[PDB]
């Protein structure tokens, strides 16, 4: 839930400053990359990928940030903060397969943009991922809930009237990102 | 390896009160001391008296499966095989021995000298007849 | 799609997936029968048998388990399309010999 | 019941699956009646054959192995006691086949030597199947009875 | 009360069957078994819905509340 | 075994069709799936019947819902084919369409007859409408059906059938809606009036059998079964078609030691009989077809975990 306001917040937050988000990217990947160092290992090893719910959690806030702020992660050069070109590529293509458990709706335009960025290339892991569908696994009994849960964002907009023009101030609609 | 062989030639086979088994009891010709009980599905196998059966018992055939292409084994060599258990043995006199074989319920006893039975021992066997 | 006919039950699929049971939604004998009859002529299967946990619960239950050449969902696929391919056949002849009576 | 003290009791103590033998003599109440009995008798007859195809379908509808007697995750089979003409199990073979799925697997078969209700008389000359005879768990000898 | 619509077992259609049955008895004078036949009740399912009919509402009837007897 | 190999030993037989029953043999077929489609045929194959009826008045002596649940069983003789499933969903008003549901009246009021031949018993020139038949039910047609159904008008299969009865006074007023369902949900959805199979008889005999005990052997099997051959005047089998595995035999001691009696084991000898609305052929095929798709349905629902 924490993972999701996290991601949400960032992604909307009008009044951050570029390095306060910086801040949380750097957080994420490296938290990321060192989940993948350190266990990587166990995936091939008894137990479902739910063990690892806490690690698409995570890797879906940070996409989900990326597609709201990755023009801001582009430095002077045009090169990337926290080297997320070579970054996410790698997470992708892990043993975790993060695109076939995460919020399929982010993933999905995480591939738009990460594509379109020249940053990654999920696309063909996307049509994998469906085509072993159709013909690596998880209870499901518990999955939903984490489906569920994936699914929420805390801060997309808001429908009440006033609230939402006094908001306006402190609010990146998507139609502004 | 095989275990045991004879010529038996079968005295009586009854039918009891089933009617896809008989009870058959049948001597040796080469043995005067061996002789023989036997639970046959007489429906896969038909038995008269006076018939004579070589009787086969084997440790092995040179786990379980359908036939498959080009399988070959030394159940080829019979016309009737059976597998099953042996779960006792008897002392009947100073001289001879008898084995108690149980296939799946259909029971033989066979009876012999104990040198001519040396072969047997308390483990599972093949079972084999041909006409 | 419809993923509420036909489930996995996982506490007696193998790691190797050679071996496994299914659950399958309003299906009786009609089926069950049908389909193990056809899974068994596959060489490769080396169990196969269904049953019904209880008549008030419309429920199915398949086990195959193979040699190891195809996997369980394999044998099960080759099954279903063989008993398909078994029905048209049915049916032609069936076409055929009213036309022809 | 209404709360997990009383759950606990019900599942525990006053439970039916203890209460197989009766404190008066100690001895069973619960058993199989009728319809099963009259089976039993022509199931474990010597009499009793069955295909590859019958003895794994008789099998699987009684073990529901989808169940907490996960002793193992694949269904043990044994060897057919005809192997040639035709494969054929026997109706012992079922019964020994259902012990050997359903008790402990780091455990040795049962060893009973017991009788039934049935003179061998009944059945022929030189029967035994009054003598009901479990070796290392394999009903090896014996029709099994309201006994 | 009235005859059933359909035999209980077979399915098929046995309520168009009791007036004439009851011509083939009167009338043409012939046993239950001939005229059941002559009807089309080949399965004993069907014999025993006509043979052992009682058309009890034909008493109900003598009861009618509308008219003044 | 092998779907080419079934195709050359697999044989059909047709001794006997008509617009109401057929009689035919499937020849080497497993007995699981000619079960199947006696299965399919009592309860799967859909028929229209009516389902739900709307009373306005019934002062009968039958009571509502006994004489509801008689139209109910009353085969119309509808193609199942020319209507569409009701979505049990969606409200009323929605849940009834023109592809959905054949509408049914009954409108009938009893009067006394004054022209009666004085000292009468027949209903019929006592009262006038004393007797209710299904034919009595009315078509009426809704929007396309006009249409639709103008070459084909809805009528009961079998017109005679006994509805109600009356006496002066009373009347009925009823509509029925009429939809598809099947067999298994309700019998009065059955589209037959019964569909089996029995195994073909074998009779062998194990040994000649001659002169008196020929004609005696003869007698225990009915009429053209048993054949006394001219010459060897040992008996044989003409055909066993005919038999109708009476066990008979078996009784007489002499004989119960020289015969055999099986089946021509999948040898199945179907027969089906139409409750009206569709052919008996239809109705097989109908369920030759609905295994297949069950077979068809199941390949291409992916599964999940
Ligand atoms: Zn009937």
């Amino acid at each position: 839930k924490s993972l999701q306001y996290l991601g949400s917040y960032i992604a909307r937050a009008k009044k951050l400053s570029r390095t306060q988000i910086i801040f949380v990217a750097s957080y994420l990947t490296s938290w990321l990359n060192r989940y993948v160092i350190e266990r990587e290992e166990e995936v091939d090893q008894r137990g479902g990928m739910e063990r690892f719910k806490h690690f698409y959690a995570a890797f879906q806030a940070l996409c989900y940030i990326f597609c709201f702020r990755h023009n801001i992660f582009r430095d002077t050069d045009g090169n990337w903060e926290c080297e997320l070109d070579k970054f996410f590529q790698r997470m992708v293509i892990s043993k975790f397969n993060p695109l076939k458990f995460c919020n399929e709706n982010v993933m999905l335009m995480f591939a738009r943009i990460a594509q379109q960025e020249s940053v990654a290339y999920c696309f063909s892991i996307i049509e994998n991922n469906n085509n072993e569908r159709l013909r690596s696994s998880w209870s499901l009994a518990t999955r939903q809930q984490f489906i569920d849960l994936q699914s929420y964002f805390p801060y997309d907009p808001l429908f009440l009237k006033n609230y939402k023009i006094l908001m306006k101030e402190y609010y990146i609609e998507w139609s502004e990102a | 390896n095989t275990l045991f062989d004879d010529i038996f030639q079968v005295s009586e086979v009854d039918p009891g009160r089933y009617n896809k088994v008989c009870r058959i009891e049948a001597a040796s010709t080469t043995q005067d001391q061996c002789k023989l009980t036997l639970d046959i599905n007489v429906e896969l196998f038909p038995v008269a008296a006076q018939d004579s059966l070589t009787v086969t018992i084997a440790s092995s055939l040179n786990s379980w499966r359908p036939p498959q292409a080009g399988d070959r084994s030394l159940a080829d060599d019979y016309d009737y095989v059976m597998y099953g258990t042996a779960y006792k043995f008897e002392e009947v006199s100073k001289d001879l021995i008898a084995v108690y074989y149980s296939f799946g319920g259909l029971l033989m006893r066979l009876e012999g000298n104990y040198r001519n039975l040396n072969n047997l021992k308390q483990e599972n066997a093949y079972l084999l007849i041909r006409r | 799609p419809d993923r509420e006919k036909i489930k996995l039950l996982t506490q007696a699929t193998s790691e190797d997936g050679t071996s496994a049971s299914f659950q399958i939604v309003e299906e009786d004998h009609t089926l069950g029968n049908a389909l193990r009859y056809v899974i068994m002529k596959n060489p490769d299967v080396e169990f196969c048998g269904y049953s019904i946990p209880h008549p008030s619960e419309n429920l199915l239950n398949i086990r195959i388990q193979t040699y190891g050449e195809t996997t369980a969902v394999d044998a099960l696929q080759k099954g279903l399309k063989d008993l398909m391919d078994l029905c048209d056949v049915v049916e032609s002849k069936f076409t055929e010999k009213i036309k022809s009576m | 019941p209404q709360n997990e003290n009383a759950r606990a009791e019900a599942l525990n103590l006053a439970n039916t699956d203890s209460q197989y033998l009766t404190p008066t003599s100690g001895s069973p109440v619960r058993g199989l009646i009728q319809d099963h009995i009259s089976a039993g008798v022509w199931l474990t007859s010597k009499d009793s054959f069955f295909t590859r195809e019958q003895y794994q379908q008789y099998i699987y509808g009684c073990i529901r192995p989808e169940d907490g007697h996960t002793t193992r995750s694949k269904i043990v089979t044994l060897p057919p006691t005809i192997f040639k003409p035709y494969p054929l199990w026997t109706g012992k073979q079922i019964i020994t086949t259902v012990l050997l799925n359903v008790t402990p697997p780091d455990m040795p078969g049962i060893n009973l030597i017991s009788k039934n209700k049935i003179k061998n008389e009944y059945w022929g000359k030189g029967s035994l199947e009054n003598e009901v005879l479990f070796k290392d768990g394999a009903l090896l000898c014996g029709i099994l009875d309201k006994s | 009360m009235i005859v059933p619509v359909r035999c209980f077992s077979c399915g098929k259609v046995v309520g168009d069957k009791w007036e004439s049955y009851l011509n083939l008895l009167q009338e043409d004078e012939l046993d239950e078994g001939t005229a059941l036949s002559r009807l089309g009740l080949k399965r004993y399912c069907c014999r025993r819905m006509i043979l052992t009919h009682v058309d009890l509402i034909e008493k109900f009837l003598r009861y009618n509340p509308l008219e003044k007897r | 075994w092998n779907v080419e190999k079934f195709k050359k030993d697999f044989e059909v037989n047709i001794s006997s069709l008509d617009a109401r029953e057929a009689n035919f043999d499937l020849i080497n077929i497993d007995t699981s799936i000619a079960n199947a489609f006696r299965r399919i045929m009592i309860s799967e194959v859909p028929s229209v019947a009516a389902e739900y009826v709307y009373f306005f008045n019934n002062t009968s002596v039958i009571q509502d819902e006994v004489l509801a649940h008689r139209i109910g069983l009353v085969p119309l003789k509808v193609d199942p084919d020319m209507l569409t499933w009701v979505d049990s969903n969606l409200p009323d008003d929605e849940k009834f369409t023109d592809e959905n549901t054949i509408v049914l009246s009954l409108n009938v009021k009893c009067t006394r007859n004054p022209d009666a031949p004085k000292g009468s018993t027949d209903p019929k020139e006592l009262y006038n409408n004393a007797h209710v038949y299904a034919r009595d039910l009315k078509f009426e047609p809704q929007g396309r059906q006009s249409t639709t159904f103008a070459d084909c008008p809805v009528v009961p299969a079998d017109p005679d059938i006994l509805l109600a009865k009356l006496r002066p006074g009373q009347e009925i007023s009823l509509k029925a809606h009429c939809i598809l369902g099947i067999g298994g949900d309700h019998a009065k959805f059955s589209p037959v009036s019964t569909a089996s199979y029995r195994l073909l008889p074998q009779i062998n005999i194990l040994q000649p059998i001659k002169g008196e005990s020929a004609r005696r052997f003869q007698k225990c099997f009915p009429p053209g079964v048993i054949g006394i051959d001219e010459g060897s005047d040992e008996a044989y089998v003409k055909d066993a078609r005919k038999d109708t595995v009476s066990r008979e035999v078996l009784r007489y001691e002499e004989f119960a030691d020289k015969v055999k009696l099986g089946r021509v084991r999948n040898h199945f000898i179907f027969n089906v009989e139409s409750a009206g609305a569709m052919t008996p052929e239809e109705i097989f095929f109908k369920s030759v077809r609905i295994l297949k798709n069950k077979a068809e349905y199941l390949k291409n629902c992916p599964i999940t975990q």
